[PDB]
């Protein structure tokens, strides 16, 4: 006869920080030209290994949010439908895929 | 993974930020065996311990001026040596 | 073997701090620029200690984080790194405004 | 002539790093400070902006500003080969 | 050493439980950090060589 | 990402010819005009090109980390595990939900 | 809890003014900790206590208690199901079982190991580290051992919890209570002998502990405490109250 609540940082929750914990299924976004300084002076980095904060958040800079966490929950085992869509622009012979070379005799 | 951070563990507590103490979080065993082999090989490092402030019925949180000038009320310079007489203000509530 | 067992109880392992007990940020100051401003986003400041500031040439301070900073073509002692502050003076105020 | 020279006091102060605690005397009562802790700070989320002027020198330099942190990690070792820890830095949280 | 550096840093991780547990941000200073606590645990006009 | 966008030249050898005819070095890859051997290839009517086309493509649901840092390394590799230098945009998105109780 | 007990007692109870006295984190975390309990994972303490017994036992070797306490682990959390927990408590009842079999061969034997065994375990049903005065705590439990092994007519039990000391003076047979005089000698370790302290803590000792500590202290070294508290300078002068 009393309304209880379900818990907000419950089972299903995504507690991010003292912000509200967001429930089930929210999603993360991953790009590579986001406006940071972790990949610029990186030396290996290019569009394939980058480095990203998912922490879009407008407020905090990029690279003072990317030390930041995300917390799913620790009583539930998650698991993230993952989509990938990625752009190339690969020629048919390069030096990379070892296609432009050929031995005669 | 932990069964720790599974519970509503209070997050200072946790880390010992805010938590009882090294004294009395520890095992009662752990805290005899540090102390006896801590001679030669010392785990007191290894579990930490914070001091926390008392943060009541010890500062005013009234606006008080922590550093206070009094002007000299008058001088009587002379030739030998110079005067100042003040007067020291010590409020209700104040201490010198 | 006692203590392997009397150390795997959740109760009693080890915690350990950074002795710096800081977060580190660095804030660009031009070369004749003789002000600067510092603002950042709402914190919870849940158990801050104070602040601890100097200035340091960015020519001798390496890039946060950086694999390689090519733009580092200075190989003598970082203030950043190492305690060898210098320029402590030069500092003529400071304002800390919470709200 | 004693019209004819100046002065020019200063002061150098190597290896500093000028420190400001965040207790409401400025004087050290424990790790987790006086005002640290008070729920006017802790609770309430504070957007605080901080403003310098400085000796204009002579090449771009960065202004070192260090805040204070509770940086503290917890090593749970549960089992053999088993090793987790958990991070935690108060003002600025990192983890969770 | 590559200390607080989150794009090359190290890994000490068990084998069962394989997930790293160190995590290194480039917020923070280990070096400076090691500076302070070093000069605080003794004075700095000894040269330990090692 | 890469597909055969295969078309259907007309008259091959005749846009060959009309091609290195105005090529200001004629006899460019057609050395040895007289020679039926060693003459330059004739093209093929059916052919393709390598065409790039971004590839979203969905990988399902997959256990994640309780714990996500900020800071997250997307990495492509091809079949030998290197880093494809060949991509100009890479996009990623994860979505967490519950698989189970980790508890009781 | 003591949230619990200030709540629900008069208006300024001890532990009312114990939490008000706290800083305002350590307050709050008692406060939540006491609305909020957080939970306890029962295995691999009870995992501890069934390898340590089986140590005990002589079943292993406590060279090898470790490893075989960490395989356990794997074997319990790979299976770790509500029928497989009973099982891990019907192994600890197990060793409860067999250590109170144990302790009955001592009540069996000659009754100066039957009062030690049963003075090993009250000290171990009870605090073992203070905060304060731990060399102290220390010093008056091996006195009072040694005091209980070189009395041949001192005679150690429990009466629902409470562990009595009986000394048979042939004509009278005078009993002291443990429990309680060890819970009086809680904050007398940490005593520092001094001006203030001795009206303060003179007051605050029943007959019970008084008596109790006469006792121990006929056997007395200046070895036994720290050698400026009150504990310290109080059997030093009932040792020679006891020779003179």
């Amino acid at each position: 006869l009393q309304r209880v609540m379900a818990p907000t940082g419950g089972r299903n929750s995504i507690k991010y920080r003292d912000y509200t914990p967001c429930r089930n299924t929210t999603k993360l976004f991953y790009v590579d030209n986001k406006a940071s300084d972790i990949d610029t002076y990186n030396k290996d980095a290019n569009h394939s290994n980058f480095r990203t904060t998912v922490i879009h958040n407008q407020d905090l800079d990029a690279d003072t949010a990317a030390t930041e966490s995300i917390q799913l929950d620790n009583r539930s085992c998650w698991g993230g439908d993952l989509k990938t869509a990625v752009r190339t622009n690969c020629p048919n012979v390069s030096s990379f895929f070892q296609s432009n070379s050929v031995r005669v005799r | 993974l932990t069964p720790d951070l599974t519970t509503a563990t209070p997050r200072l507590q946790y880390f010992h930020i805010a938590g009882p103490g090294t004294r009395e979080y520890l095992s009662e065993d752990l805290q005899q065996f540090i102390s006896a082999t801590g001679s030669y090989f010392d785990l007191k490092n290894k579990f930490r311990q914070t001091v926390v402030a008392p943060t009541r019925n010890v500062t005013t949180e009234k606006a008080q001026r922590l550093q206070i000038r009094f002007y000299p009320i008058q001088t009587d310079d002379t030739s030998t040596g110079y005067r100042v007489r003040y007067n020291i203000n010590v409020g209700d509530g104040w201490v010198l | 073997n006692q203590l392997e067992l009397m150390l795997r109880n959740a109760t009693n392992d080890q915690t350990f701090v950074d002795y710096l007990g800081a977060k580190n940020a660095l804030y660009s100051v031009p070369a004749g620029s003789t002000a600067l401003t510092i603002n950042i986003p709402a914190r919870t400041w849940e158990g801050m200690r104070g602040w601890s500031f100097t200035r340091i040439k960015a020519a001798e301070t390496p890039q946060l984080g950086a694999q390689y900073d090519v733009n580092f073509k200075y190989s003598g002692s970082i203030a950043y790194s190492d305690g060898g502050f210098y320029l402590s003076h030069t500092f003529r105020n400071m304002s800390i405004l919470f709200d | 002539q004693p019209g004819q020279v100046l002065s020019y006091k200063k002061f150098l102060c190597d290896n500093y790093l000028w420190t400001i605690p965040f207790s409401s005397d400025f004087m050290y009562m424990g790790e987790l400070t006086d005002l640290g802790q008070n729920p006017m700070y802790t609770n309430n989320s504070h957007s605080m902006v901080i403003n310098f002027e400085l000796d204009p020198m002579d090449d771009p330099t960065y202004v070192y500003m260090l805040y204070g942190v509770f940086d503290t990690v917890r090593v749970n070792q549960p089992e053999r080969n088993v090793l987790a820890m958990a991070y935690f830095r108060t003002p600025f949280a990192t983890g969770n | 050493l590559y200390h607080d550096s989150g794009v090359c840093s190290g890994t000490l991780n068990s084998e069962r439980s394989g997930m790293n547990v160190v995590v290194e941000l480039p917020d923070r200073n280990t070096e400076l950090s090691y500076q302070y606590m070093l000069a605080d645990m003794m004075s700095r006009h000894h040269y330990f060589a090692l | 990402p890469t597909y055969n966008k295969i078309y259907y030249q007309a008259a091959s050898t005749y846009v060959q010819r009309l091609e290195n005819s105005c090529q200001s070095a004629t006899a460019a890859f057609n050395r040895f005009p007289e020679n039926e051997i060693l003459k330059q290839a004739p093209p093929m009517n059916v052919s393709s090109v390598c065409d790039n086309q971004p590839a979203v493509v969905q990988q399902g649901v997959l256990p994640v980390k309780s714990s996500l840092p900020g800071l997250q390394r997307v990495l492509i590799t091809d079949d030998q595990r290197r880093p494809i230098p060949y991509v100009y945009k890479s996009i990623a998105t994860v979505q967490p939900t519950v698989l189970s109780s980790a508890t009781l | 809890t003591e949230v619990a007990d200030a709540l629900s007692s008069h208006a300024n109870s001890k532990d009312a003014r114990s939490l008000r006295y706290e800083p305002y984190a350590n307050r709050l975390i008692k406060l939540q900790t006491a609305m909020v309990p957080p939970k306890v994972d029962g295995t691999s303490e009870r995992v501890a206590e069934v390898v340590k017994g089986l140590a005990e036992q002589g079943a292993i070797y406590p060279d090898q208690m470790g490893a075989i306490h960490s395989d356990l682990l794997n074997r319990v959390y790979t299976w770790n199901s509500m029928g497989v927990q009973e099982s891990i408590q019907a192994l600890v009842n197990d060793v409860i079982h067999g250590q109170n079999k144990v302790l009955q061969d001592e009540l069996a034997r000659t009754r100066e190991i039957a009062n030690a065994s049963m003075l090993t375990r009250f000290f171990d049903s009870l605090y073992k580290t203070v905060d304060r005065g731990q060399r102290n705590f220390e010093g008056f439990k091996k006195l009072l051992r040694l005091f209980v092994n070189n009395v041949p007519n001192a005679e150690v039990y429990s009466s629902g919890g409470s562990f009595s000391l009986q000394i048979n003076m042939g004509g009278q047979s005078q009993n002291i209570n443990l429990t309680n005089a060890f819970d009086n000698l809680k904050d007398i370790w940490g005593a520092r002998w001094d001006a203030v302290n001795n009206p303060r803590i003179g007051a605050l000792l029943t007959p019970n502990t008084r008596a109790l500590l006469f006792f121990v202290s006929t056997f007395y070294d200046y070895g036994s405490m720290e050698p400026g508290s009150y504990l310290d300078n109080l059997m030093r002068l009932y040792k020679e109250a006891i020779r003179a």
